This record gives structure tokens, C-alpha cells and sequence, in this order.
């Protein structure tokens, strides 16, 4: 298909911002150990939200560039509306941007009056530090974006994987909304912020994530769909069996009942569940393969997106969504470590995964590129996602040490927090090396092209 | 087992958990008014909460362990620094030396705050430690 080749710009973007992303990264990770550094120019904290707004937002761009994409392929039909997916993209791009400079130009404060939060207050909340009208734009967007795509599935096949992708895309942008209801109480606040991040990351985008997973392995392992399906639904079904209730483990210490310490922590042990079966869908399938398919990367991605979610996802999710240990970790070095693995391994793996598929296809290249840009990507990979298992492994340290110094003892043998920080340091610098080798890799992965 | 077997264990499923969760919520709605005090949450603690937004605290600090972990938590900061009766006139001394500038030492910025708002920060920081946060922390320091 020809109208597929508007999804190549969302893919780049995605990957520009996926590097400020990475260097903002770098900062706070030397904030952290040099404590006044680009201090007051550039404090940690609007360091912060450019590191994840740049995360969410080139993730949106990524599954945005996966969907026009994979969906004409799916519906056996050219895209809605090619010239939507090109004013979009700079719409988006534009209110990205914007929103970015926003944050780095203007106390935040003044970004408030500036954009008169008062009116709507939505701003100040984690990952939610974007302006109301910012906010607005994204829907706008995420609704130009649906209706396009979404038309294409109408007027085409409806097979399952675009199906499922188009609920999860659907999923995503309704749950978003919940980023305009700002209550009074604070407990209030909470309850629902969670709606927007965990129904997000746990349950609607594993639908996404799946769907995506799920069309590639069709296209490198020539694997019948019919069992591929079957299998997708398996995942699906699981993750939203225990990831509704399974928020509750979110819902342990903010001031909500003691009933959801056990709905929380009984339903997010089953969490880990969608995550391994990922990954016995990615290694059958590409083991009983009817096909060596001629990007050996793909595969590689594939296999290690489902890994690295696991781990990241499941595995470091387990060892804390526990009530009883949650308590001693809650708000540590630990839960950064995981949401890092977490985070990296199923979405930004997931996103490379299918641009690795499909970029050479949008440049008509070929299904593969040469043997130099394949040694790359690979090198990239590996850069990347052993960078990142030391990151995970050297905060969650930190996180280790400092639960023992700060959080067991009791009144007066509990070091202090600014205190037992300065024993993290070590962890924080090895984790900046970390980083850099991340940064080594993403350029590995980036020279590829 | 066929396909039309996991569609649908998928479609029913999940609509049953939706309105167990909206049934779930539905009741520990009710229970919010009692758990938070709703009572003590004046228009002082709800515009507090608004300076907190504004000047973005979450994203260097936690708040009942939810945030930012460059800086401590302050759920619990009342406790710790001169409690119920003494805390307003820390936090009022505490916002305006910012920044301490002790080299190498990690820096909070100067907000510029009026003392009404600083009232405000420290009269919705007070409300949100009595809350019933069913324990949590551990202990004084986050
Ligand atoms: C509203 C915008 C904010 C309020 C209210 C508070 N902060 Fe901060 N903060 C930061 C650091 C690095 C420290 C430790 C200072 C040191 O020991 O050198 C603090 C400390 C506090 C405290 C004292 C807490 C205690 O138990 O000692 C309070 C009560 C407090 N802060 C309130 C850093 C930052 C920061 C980094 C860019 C921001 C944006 C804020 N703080 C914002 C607020
Ligand atoms: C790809 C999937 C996942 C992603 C991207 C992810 C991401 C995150 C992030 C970013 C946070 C902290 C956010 C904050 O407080 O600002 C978090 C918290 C947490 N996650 Fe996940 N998560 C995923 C899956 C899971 C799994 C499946 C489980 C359970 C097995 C798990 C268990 C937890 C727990 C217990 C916390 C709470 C830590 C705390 O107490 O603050 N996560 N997650
Ligand atoms: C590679 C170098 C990186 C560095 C040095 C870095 C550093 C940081 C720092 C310092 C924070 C804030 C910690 C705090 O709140 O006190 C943070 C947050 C975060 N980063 Fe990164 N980061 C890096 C890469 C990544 C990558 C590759 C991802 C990909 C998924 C990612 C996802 C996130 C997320 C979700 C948060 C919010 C975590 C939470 O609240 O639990 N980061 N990062
Ligand atoms: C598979 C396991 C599922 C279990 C689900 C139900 C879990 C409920 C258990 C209580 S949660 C939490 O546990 C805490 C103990 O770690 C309890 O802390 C107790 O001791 C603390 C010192 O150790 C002390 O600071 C507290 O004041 C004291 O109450 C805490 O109350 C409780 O909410
Ligand atoms: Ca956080
Ligand atoms: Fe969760
Ligand atoms: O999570």
C-alpha cells in the first residue's frame, strides 16, 4: 500500500524526541549527585517533566506512526485520508513543541497565568504538567487521529489485530479526558489520576502494545493468523482480568479503604501474567516459523521487547505491588527503577520493534536493509537494553539501601531523607554511566538509518 | 479452544470487571467524606492545594509517597518540622530562604510565594497528613 508512507514522519518524530528525551535524562541524573547543577536556570523539577512529557508524547507519535501504518495493510485498503495524517502531524508536533518550550522558557507559575489555568485548573500533576489548552489539543488530535484511522478499519477488513488496536487507541484517548476532571480532595485527586496513567500503561495500552506485537509476528514468521489471534486474545483477556482491579495497588496509601490492600495486591499478582505469555507468543511463533525473514532485527526486537517487558513489567512489578513490602517501598528509588525497565521494555522496545519492521518498507528500500545498518540496529539494541538492566539494577540499589536506612527503622535510627540520599550517591553515578551507554546505543541504533 | 473461545472470555470478562471496579468506586466514594476529613478541607487547604499545583512541588517531591524522588516527602513534613501549632511559621521561613545554595547540595528554587499563599501550602499540607492513609508511613521522616 502507498498511502502507509504518512506514517514515516510520526516515526522520525517520535525519534527525534525519543533523544531529548535521553539528554534531559542526563541532566536530573547529574542533578541528582551535583545538586546545584544548571541550578536555578534549569531546576530539576521542569527538567523532570520534559523528560516524561518528551516519553508520553514520542510514544503517541510512535503508536500514532504504527496505526497508519499497520491499518491499511489490515484493512486491505488505502488510508481515510492521507492529508489528515499530514496536518495532524504538525498540529501535534506544533503543540508539542510549544508545550515543551513552555515548560524550559517560563516559570511554571507564569505558564499558569499565561495559559489561565484558573479558569480550568488541569496543571501540576505528574505527567499532566501540560497546559489546559495543550490538553485540548492532544484530544483534538487523538480525535482527527481516531476518525482517520478509524474510518479505514469501517471501509476494509476487520481482522483482529485492528480490532483490538483501534479499542486500545480508543481506550486511550477516553481514559486522557480524565486528565481535565481535577478534584478538590486530594484523595479524590488521586483515585482518578490513576485512572489516566494505569488503565493507560496496564491495561488499554497493553491492547496497543499486543496488537502491534501480534501484527508483526505475522509478517517476519509467516505464522497462520488464525492461532496468532487466538493467542492475542488470550493476552488481551488476561491483562484486563487483572489490571482493572488490579489498580487497587495503586490504591494502597492515599487515603482510600483498606479493602483494596487485598483486591490490589491479589488481582496485580496476575499482572506479570499477559507480560510472560507475550513473550511464549513471540518465541513460538518465531520458532516454528515458515520463514528467515531478511531482517534479522525484527526478530531480535521482538523477542526482546517481550523479555524486557517481562522483567521491567512483571517481574519488578511483582517484587513490589505486595501491600505488605509496598509499604516499605512506596515512592523509592525502587519504583523508578521499574517504571524505567517497565516503561523502556514493553513501550519504547514495542514502538522500535515495528519501525525496525517498517521504515526500510517507507523508504523503499527494501524488507530489510543492508548487512551494515542491521550489524547497527542490532549493536543499538544491545547498547540500549543492557544499558538499560544496569539502570534498573543500580537504582534498584539505591532503592534497597534506602528503604533499610530511611524506612524501617523507627523514629530517630531512620536516617533522613536529603541524608540517606548521600549514601545513594554511588548507585547515582554508576546509574549516569548507565545513562551515557543508553545515549552510546540510541546513537548506535540511530546511525542505522 | 478456538478463537471465537478467547474473543469472548476477553469481551465478557472485562465488562464484567468494568462494573465491578465502577461498583467498587462507587462505594469508596462514600467513604472519602469520613477517610479525608472533608469537614477540615477549607477554602485555606483547597487553595493550598492550587499553590502546590502551581509551583509543580510533585516534581521534586512526594506526597503521600506519590511524586518526584529528588526531594523528601511532605505528607509527613508537619511532624517533623515544629508540628500542628508551629509548622505555618516554618514553612513561612522555610519557603523564603530558598535557595540555600550550599554548593553541591540539591537546590529548591525561590517561588516568590505571599505569605497568604504560603498559609495556604502549609494549611493544605496539614489537612493531607490527616488523612487515613491506613498507616502510611512507616515513620516521621517519608
Ligand atoms: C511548592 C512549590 C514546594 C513546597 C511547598 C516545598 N517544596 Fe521543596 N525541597 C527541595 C529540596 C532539594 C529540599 C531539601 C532542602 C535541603 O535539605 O537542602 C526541599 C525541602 C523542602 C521542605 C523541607 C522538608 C523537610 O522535611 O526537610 C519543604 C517543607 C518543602 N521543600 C516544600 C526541592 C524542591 C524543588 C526542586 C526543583 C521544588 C520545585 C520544590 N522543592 C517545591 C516545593
Ligand atoms: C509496561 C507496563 C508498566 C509500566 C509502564 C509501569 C509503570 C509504572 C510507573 C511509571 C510507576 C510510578 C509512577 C509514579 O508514581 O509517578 C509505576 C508504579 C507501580 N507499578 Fe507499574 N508499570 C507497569 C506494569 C506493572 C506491573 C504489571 C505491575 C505488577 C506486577 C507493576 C507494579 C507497580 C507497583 C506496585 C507500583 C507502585 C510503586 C509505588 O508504590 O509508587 N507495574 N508503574
Ligand atoms: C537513559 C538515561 C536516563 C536518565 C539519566 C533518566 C533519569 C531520570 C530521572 C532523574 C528521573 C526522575 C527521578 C525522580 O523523580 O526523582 C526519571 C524519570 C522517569 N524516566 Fe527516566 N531517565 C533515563 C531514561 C529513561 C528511559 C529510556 C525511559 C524509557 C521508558 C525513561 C522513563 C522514565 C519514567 C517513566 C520516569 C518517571 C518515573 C517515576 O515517577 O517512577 N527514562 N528519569
Ligand atoms: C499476598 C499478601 C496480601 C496481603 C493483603 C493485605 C495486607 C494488609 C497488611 C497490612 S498493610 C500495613 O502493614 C504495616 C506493617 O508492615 C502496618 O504497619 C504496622 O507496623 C508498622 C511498623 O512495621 C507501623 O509503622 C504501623 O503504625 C503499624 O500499624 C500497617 O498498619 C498496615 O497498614
Ligand atoms: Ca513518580
Ligand atoms: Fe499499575
Ligand atoms: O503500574
Amino acid at each position: 500500500f502507498a498511502s502507509q508512507a504518512v506514517a514515516k514522519p510520526y516515526f522520525v518524530f517520535a525519534l527525534i524526541l525519543f533523544v531529548g528525551q535521553i539528554l534531559f535524562g542526563l541532566i536530573m541524573g547529574l542533578q541528582y549527585v551535583v545538586g546545584d547543577f544548571l541550578f536555578p536556570a534549569i531546576p530539576f523539577n521542569v527538567a523532570r517533566m520534559v523528560h516524561t512529557n518528551l516519553l508520553i508524547v514520542w510514544l503517541l507519535f510512535g503508536f500514532m506512526g504504527a496505526a497508519y501504518y499497520l491499518v491499511p495493510e489490515e484493512s486491505d485498503c488505502e488510508l481515510y485520508s492521507p492529508k489528515l495524517a499530514w496536518i495532524l502531524f504538525w498540529v501535534f508536533a506544533a503543540a508539542g513543541v510549544l508545550t515543551i518550550l513552555g515548560y524550559l522558557l517560563v516559570p511554571y507559575a507564569g505558564l499558569a497565568r499565561l495559559t489561565g489555568n484558573e479558569l480550568w485548573p488541569t496543571m501540576g500533576r505528574e505527567f499532566l504538567e501540560q497546559p489546559t489548552i495543550s490538553k485540548a489539543g492532544i484530544v483534538i488530535v487523538a480525535l482527527g487521529f481516531l476518525f482517520n484511522v478509524g474510518m479505514t478499519v469501517l471501509r476494509g477488513r476487520k481482522t483482529a489485530i485492528s480490532m483490538v488496536l483501534m479499542t486500545g487507541l480508543i481506550g486511550l484517548a477516553l481514559l486522557f479526558l480524565f486528565s481535565f476532571y481535577n478534584p478538590e480532595n486530594l484523595t479524590r485527586d488521586k483515585f482518578y489520576w490513576w485512572w489516566v496513567v494505569h488503565l493507560w500503561v496496564e491495561g488499554v495500552w497493553e491492547l496497543i502494545m499486543g496488537a502491534i506485537l501480534a501484527f508483526v509476528l505475522v509478517k517476519i514468521t509467516g505464522v497462520d493468523r488464525e492461532v496468532i489471534e487466538k493467542w492475542l486474545y488470550v493476552i488481551i483477556a488476561m491483562a484486563l482480568i487483572s489490571g482493572i482491579i488490579g489498580t487497587g495497588h495503586h490504591y494502597f496509601w492515599i487515603g482510600v479503604p483498606g479493602y483494596w490492600l487485598w483486591l490490589g495486591s491479589v488481582f496485580s499478582a496476575l499482572e506479570p501474567l499477559p507480560f510472560f505469555a507475550m513473550v511464549l507468543f513471540a518465541f513460538n511463533t518465531i520458532n516454528r516459523r515458515r520463514r528467515d525473514y531478511p531482517n534479522r532485527a525484527v526478530a531480535l526486537w521482538a523477542m526482546g521487547t517481550t523479555v524486557m517487558a517481562f522483567l521491567g513489567a512483571g517481574v519488578w512489578g511483582f517484587m513490589h505491588t505486595l501491600a505488605p513490602v509496598n509499604y516499605y517501598t512506596h515512592g523509592t528509588q525502587l519504583t523508578a527503577a521499574h517504571g524505567h525497565m517497565a516503561f523502556y521494555g514493553a513501550y519504547a522496545m514495542i514502538v522500535m520493534t515495528i519501525i525496525s519492521y517498517a521504515m526500510p518498507r517507507l523508504r523503499g528500500i527494501g524488507e530489510a536493509m543492508d548487512n551494515r545498518s542491521q550489524v547497527l540496529e542490532m549493536w543499538g539494541f544491545w547498547l540500549m537494553t543492557v544499558a538499560m538492566v544496569f539502570i534498573t539494577l543500580f537504582l534498584s540499589a539505591a532503592g534497597v539501601l534506602q528503604v533499610w536506612l530511611q524506612r524501617m527503622p523507627a523514629d530517630g535510627a531512620a536516617m533522613t531523607f536529603m541524608a540517606t540520599q548521600d549514601q545513594l550517591a554511588i548507585f547515582y553515578w554508576l546509574r549516569e554511566g548507565a545513562g551515557v551507554v543508553f545515549l552510546i546505543g540510541l546513537v548506535a541504533y540511530l546511525l542505522s538509518f | 479452544f478456538t478463537k471465537g473461545m478467547a474473543r469472548n472470555i476477553y469481551f465478557g470478562g472485562s465488562v464484567f470487571f468494568i462494573l465491578l471496579f465502577l461498583a467498587l468506586t462507587y462505594h469508596t466514594e462514600k467513604t472519602l467524606p469520613e477517610r479525608t476529613n472533608e469537614a477540615a478541607m477549607s477554602a485555606a487547604v483547597v487553595r493550598g492545594k492550587l499553590v502546590w499545583e502551581q509551583n509543580n512541588c510533585v516534581g521534586c517531591h512526594t506526597l503521600l509517597g506519590e511524586g518526584a524522588y529528588f526531594a523528601p516527602e511532605l505528607g509527613n513534613v508537619v511532624g517533623r518540622r515544629g508540628g500542628e501549632e508551629g509548622f505555618n511559621t516554618f514553612l513561612q521561613a522555610w519557603m523564603k530562604i530558598q535557595p540555600l545554595n550550599v554548593p553541591g547540595r540539591r537546590a529548591m528554587p525561590q517561588f516568590h510565594l505571599s505569605e497568604g499563599q504560603v498559609d495556604d501550602l502549609a494549611e493544605f499540607l496539614k489537612w493531607s497528613s490527616k488523612i487515613d492513609t491506613n498507616q502510611w508511613p512507616p515513620n516521621k521522616e517519608g
